[PDB]
C-alpha cells in the first residue's frame, strides 16, 4: 500500500451527524458487523493457486 | 425508491438504520463524480457538492478521507481501510511441457 | 472528561466505550489484535526427503 | 488481525481541538510524515536470519 487512507459517511459541515454515525459504526465494527458485509460481498469466486 | 440498489454501502445504510432510525430514499448524484477542486474556480463536484449546499445530507459511497476534503465537509470515523496500489496483470503459464527433460 | 488535560496523544485505541465519553481525533495508525507467541525452535522430524 | 482500529488524539467531550488535529493528522500523511516517523521507530535489527 502506498497510502493509508479510509472510507466515511460524508456529513455537511457541522452536520450533528458526524457523531450519531460513528457511534453506530464503532459499534458495528465491534459486533464484527463490518466484516460480516465484508466478507459477503468481496468472497469472489477464488483463484487457483499461488503455488 | 430504495429497493432498485444494492451492495455493501446499501448493507451499512440498513444497518446504521435499525440503530439510529432515520428512515432514507437514495437519490445518486447525477453529474456522477465524487469532489475535486477545479484549480480555477475552487468549486467542487458532485458528491462532495451536493452537502455544501445542504441538498442531501449523507455521502455513503466510497468516499476517501482527503485532506481537501475534510477541510470543506464533515467525514464519520472510517468503514474500511484503503491504499493507492497496482493493478498489473498476473504473468503467463509458463506451461513446462511433458518433454521437458 | 474532568478536563484536568486538553490532549491525550497516547496510543489511546478508539472503542465504543471510549467515544461515548470522550472525543477522539482521526486515526494517526491503524492496528487490530492479533497474537503473539514464540517462533518455534527446531526443525520437522523428516527421518525421509530423500 | 482479529479487528480492525485505531489510534488517535483523545480531546474532551466538545473540545474544538478535536477539529483542528483531524486536519493536521491528515496533513502530515499525505505528505509521508507518518510514515517517515513510523519507519524511523519500528524498523531496526530486522532478524534477517531466514536464509
Ligand atoms: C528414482 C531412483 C530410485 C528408484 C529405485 C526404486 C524405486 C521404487 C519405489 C521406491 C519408493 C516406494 C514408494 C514411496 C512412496 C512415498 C511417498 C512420499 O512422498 O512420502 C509419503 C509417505 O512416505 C512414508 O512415510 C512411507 C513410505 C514408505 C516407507 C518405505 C520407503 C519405500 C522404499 C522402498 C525401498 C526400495 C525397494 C524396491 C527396490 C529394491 C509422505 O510421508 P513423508 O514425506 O515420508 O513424511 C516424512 C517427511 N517429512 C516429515 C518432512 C514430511
Ligand atoms: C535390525 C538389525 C537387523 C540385522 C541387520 C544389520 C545390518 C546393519 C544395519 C544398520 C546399521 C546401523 C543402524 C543404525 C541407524 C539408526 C541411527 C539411530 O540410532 O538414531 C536414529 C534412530 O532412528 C532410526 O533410524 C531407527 C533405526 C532402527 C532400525 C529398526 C527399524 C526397522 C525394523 C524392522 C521393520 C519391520 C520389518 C518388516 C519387513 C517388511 C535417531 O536419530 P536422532 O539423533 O534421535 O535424530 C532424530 C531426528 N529428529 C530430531 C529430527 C527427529
Ligand atoms: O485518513 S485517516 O483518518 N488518517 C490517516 N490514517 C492513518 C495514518 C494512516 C488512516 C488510516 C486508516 C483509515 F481508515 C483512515 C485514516
Ligand atoms: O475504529 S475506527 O475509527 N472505525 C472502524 N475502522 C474500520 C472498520 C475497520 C477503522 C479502521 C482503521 C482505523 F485506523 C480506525 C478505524
Ligand atoms: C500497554 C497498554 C496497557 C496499552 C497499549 N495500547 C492498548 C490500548 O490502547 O488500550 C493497551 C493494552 C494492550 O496492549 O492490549
Ligand atoms: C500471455 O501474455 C500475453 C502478453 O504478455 C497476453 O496477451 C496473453 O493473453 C497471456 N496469456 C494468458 C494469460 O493465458
Amino acid at each position: 500500500l502506498i497510502d493509508s487512507k479510509g472510507y466515511g459517511v460524508g456529513t455537511p459541515m457541522g452536520s450533528p451527524y458526524r457523531d450519531k454515525i460513528t457511534i453506530a459504526i464503532l459499534q458495528l465494527q465491534e459486533e464484527g458487523k463490518l466484516h460480516m458485509m465484508k466478507e459477503k460481498w468481496w468472497r469472489g469466486n477464488g483463484c487457483p493457486e499461488e503455488e | 425508491g430504495n429497493d432498485r440498489f444494492e451492495g455493501y454501502c446499501i448493507d451499512l445504510l440498513r444497518e446504521l438504520s435499525t440503530i439510529l432510525g432515520f428512515t432514507y430514499e437514495i437519490r445518486l448524484v447525477e453529474d456522477g463524480k465524487y469532489g475535486a477542486q477545479d484549480d480555477v474556480n475552487g468549486q467542487w463536484n458532485g458528491m462532495v457538492r451536493e452537502l455544501i449546499d445542504h441538498k442531501a445530507d449523507l455521502a455513503v459511497a466510497p468516499l476517501a478521507i482527503t485532506y481537501v476534503r475534510e477541510k470543506v465537509i464533515d467525514f464519520s470515523k472510517p468503514f474500511m481501510t484503503l491504499g493507492i496500489s497496482i493493478l498489473y496483470r498476473k504473468p503467463n503459464g509458463t506451461n513446462p511441457g511433458v518433454f521437458s527433460f
